[PDB]
């Protein structure tokens, strides 16, 4: 919205009442701790490969 | 000040929280090795 | 190798995996369907304290259940050197496997 500021020397504008606002913040701390067997993967239960 | 949505419920077995009940329902977590599905695979 | 409830069309052969493997078989002598699954691994995971303060070792199978795992010797390739842990006199069962 377009909001113009009422700017004088002699005036100021102070407010009456508030808000208590609860506003939700969400961050991450962990992810999945994978773990890979590299000879299982590349090797499909083959000797050979291994 | 109302702290009981926050606060843990004993209700529960799994003892967390209202919102924190609320919030691990959103999340769609899968079972993946906490379980170790190893007699079930013995799904992606 | 164990019985599989997936029915095959009379065309089809073979079933297969995400990772274009083989998981369903027609068996060639008797036509009955069977489905193929690997056979059991895990990580192992060795659990000791100082070898300054002292030299006993536990050692924890990740993945899996405790079943199999005191009766897993099934000659393995590394299995002289934790021949007493396959055998299994202390088991215990964890999340994160046989302990
Ligand atoms: C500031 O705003 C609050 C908003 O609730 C005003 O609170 C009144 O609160 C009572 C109960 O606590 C309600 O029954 C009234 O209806 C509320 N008043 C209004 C106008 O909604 C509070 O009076 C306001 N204070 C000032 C100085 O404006
Ligand atoms: C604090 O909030 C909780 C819920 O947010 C209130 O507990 C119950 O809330 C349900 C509505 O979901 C009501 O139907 C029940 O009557 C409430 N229980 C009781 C014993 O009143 C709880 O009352 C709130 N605490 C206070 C002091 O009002
Ligand atoms: C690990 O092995 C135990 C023992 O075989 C399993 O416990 C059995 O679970 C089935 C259903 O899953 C029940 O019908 C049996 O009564 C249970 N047996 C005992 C002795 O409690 C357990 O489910 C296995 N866990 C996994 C993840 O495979
Ligand atoms: C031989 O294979 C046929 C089908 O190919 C099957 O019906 C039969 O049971 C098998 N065995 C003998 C002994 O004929």
């Amino acid at each position: 919205a377009e909001n113009s500021v009422a700017y004088s020397n002699n005036s100021i504008a102070i407010p009456t009442n508030f808000t208590i606002s609860v506003t939700t913040e969400i961050l991450p701390v962990s992810m999945t701790k994978t773990s890979v067997d590299c000879t299982m993967y590349i090797c499909g239960d083959s000797t050979e490969c291994s | 000040f109302n702290f009981s949505q926050i606060l843990p419920d004993p209700s529960k077995p799994s003892k967390r929280s209202f919102i924190e009940d609320l919030l691990f329902n959103k999340v769609t977590l899968a079972d993946a090795g906490f379980i170790k599905q190893y007699g079930d695979c013995l799904d992606l | 190798l164990t019985e599989s409830n997936k029915k095959f069309l009379p065309f089809q052969q073979f079933g297969r995996d995400i990772a274009d493997t083989t998981d369903a078989v027609r068996d060639p002598q008797t036509l009955e369907i069977l489905d193929i699954t690997p056979c059991s691994f895990g990580g192992v995971s060795v659990i000791t304290p100082g070898t300054n303060t002292s030299n006993q070792v536990a050692v924890l199978y990740q993945g899996v259940n405790c079943t199999e795992v005191p009766v897993a010797i099934h000659a393995d390739q590394l299995t002289p050197t934790w021949r007493v842990y396959s055998t299994g006199s202390n088991v215990f069962q964890t999340r994160a496997g046989c302990l």
